[PDB]
């Protein structure tokens, strides 16, 4: 998930975008 | 609690990377 | 609208708190 | 939607919990 | 907004009151 | 109370103290 | 410790969500 | 108190409920 | 300003960067 | 006014984002 | 480290408070 | 930098005063 991606090293804006609609 | 907190911040930023789109948050 | 906007901000940190492990489907209207 | 619903008006948790997945 | 407001305003005092905190009601 | 007081007008740092216990 | 302090913040936030007209009253021992 | 209690873990919704006036 | 620009009609990120250092 | 103040917080969390390492000054109109 | 990212996002939220009118500059090497 | 003294022990707002304009 986006926590275990995104909350153990930072997640650029471009990784973000995988969690848009 | 630190994925609680670090859930907290990263829902906010995906507001305002996705625009108009919307996102799906999911554990 | 900014207010709608910023309005946005808010609920999407609320829905983060009341939805727990069931998540959300964030769209805009 | 939700921001017709709770940004002209305050929503409760409860309120809100109609919105989760 | 004043529900949104009062958000900010809760944010706020808990930094400007440090240990002693603060009471909210509306 | 500070919603009235602080929503209305911008409440300085020291206002905003008033509400501290 | 700035784990803790950054912690209450979050859960000031969360208080005056779920306490609603309630309100609350935080204090730290 | 509230902070021992629920930045140790997670408190409910319900669990933080207890802290309202 | 950025208060000019962004706090009537949205500013999206590509915007505000151009605020950016 | 509140609002403009209210959408300067939201400003300066944005920023905070979008910049980076690079960083941003922020000054009250 | 993402402790730092966070810790930088509430640091950016209280300077918005805290200096004003004044403003702050902010950057993270 | 304000990372290095305020991450770890807490700042007052008296020094994250220190790092206005
Ligand atoms: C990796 C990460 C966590 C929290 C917020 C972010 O923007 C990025
Ligand atoms: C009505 C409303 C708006 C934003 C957040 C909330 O929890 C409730
Ligand atoms: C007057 C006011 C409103 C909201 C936040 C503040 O710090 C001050
Ligand atoms: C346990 C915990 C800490 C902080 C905020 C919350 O909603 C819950
Ligand atoms: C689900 C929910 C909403 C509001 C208050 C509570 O204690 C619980
Ligand atoms: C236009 C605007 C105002 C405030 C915050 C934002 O992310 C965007
Ligand atoms: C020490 C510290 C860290 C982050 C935010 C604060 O208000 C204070
Ligand atoms: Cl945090
Ligand atoms: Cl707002
Ligand atoms: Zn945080
Ligand atoms: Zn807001």
């Amino acid at each position: 998930g986006i926590v275990e991606q995104c909350c153990t090293s930072i997640c650029s804006l471009y990784q973000l975008e995988n969690y848009c609609n | 609690v630190n994925q609680h907190l670090c859930g907290s911040h990263l829902v906010e930023a995906l507001y305002l990377v996705c625009g108009e789109r919307g996102f799906f948050y999911t554990k």
